[PDB]
């Protein structure tokens, strides 16, 4: 006869995904609002 | 005349943003009604109206939206009137404090650095300002908005010619009619700096839709 031999059962690891990281939106702005260059004037900072 | 145009072509916020804080209101200084204090002081009564009238005014000059409530009096000053003034924003629930100085024909002014938000354009200072951002913008540039921008940067470095200046003028004609409904160009002139011989200078013309 056969020998069984019955193993714990598993659900096995999916694939990992960069869910944290993020990325700045202020990022998405276009060049004329004075957020990809580095802050200087007041205006830039607040609006930072 | 400045309420029907903005009526007619919106209010927005201003480019490039601006942020304001207003100062803080001394609040343990007014605990005494105006129209009290000036009946106890026995200034006539036909000035109580002429009074009320000019705050009135003044305050819908700032905003026309406002209902005065209350008014009160500061209590360093018995006889230049600080006073601190209560009111709503139309039909709404919300209350606002603004502090302004009167005078005693009556004169109210109101504090300089009062209000806290940001800048507002309305009507034709909008307009114009759409038009200035619809020139600083690339296509590309904008998120989910490809399409939107002007795209003058696609004639730099061209030699400075007659097929130039038309395609730089034509450009601007297409995009404006595409992006900006509300305004109208009339005029377009390029013309090529003297004393900075690379560098051209684009005077734009526009006028309002119905305007006329």
């Amino acid at each position: 006869e056969p020998l069984i031999e019955t193993q714990p059962e598993l659900l096995n690891w999916g694939k990992h995904r960069k869910v944290l990281d993020y990325y700045p939106v202020s990022n998405k702005l276009p060049a004329c609002y004075g957020l990809q260059t580095y802050a200087e004037t007041q205006q830039q900072v607040h609006l930072h | 005349t400045n309420k029907i145009l903005a009526d007619i072509y919106g209010r927005g916020w201003a480019f490039p943003p601006q942020f304001f804080i207003g100062e803080r209101i001394p609040y343990e200084d007014y605990s005494s009604d105006l129209n009290k204090y000036l009946s106890e002081k026995k200034i006539e009564a036909e000035q109580i109206v002429k009074i009320q009238a000019c705050i009135k005014e003044s305050v819908m000059c700032y905003d026309f939206h406002a209902k005065i409530t209350s008014t009160q009096v500061s209590k360093q000053t018995n006889l230049p009137l600080n006073i601190l003034v209560t009111y709503t924003l139309g039909d709404s629930e919300i209350s606002q404090k603004i502090q302004g100085v009167l005078r005693v024909p009556p004169q109210f002014s109101i504090k300089d650095n009062s209000r806290t938000g940001i800048a507002i354009a309305e009507g034709t200072q909008n307009v114009l300002q759409s038009i200035n951002i619809l020139f600083l913008t690339e296509p590309g540039e904008r998120i989910m908005r490809e399409d939107y921008g002007c795209g003058l940067n696609d004639y730099l470095f061209a030699n400075i010619s007659d097929e130039l200046m038309t395609d730089i003028q034509t450009h601007i004609e297409e995009r404006v009619l595409r992006y900006e409904p509300r305004a109208e160009i009339t005029s377009i002139q390029v013309n090529q700096r003297t004393n900075l011989p690379s560098t051209l200078h684009v005077q734009v013309t526009y006028a309002l839709r119905g305007s006329d």
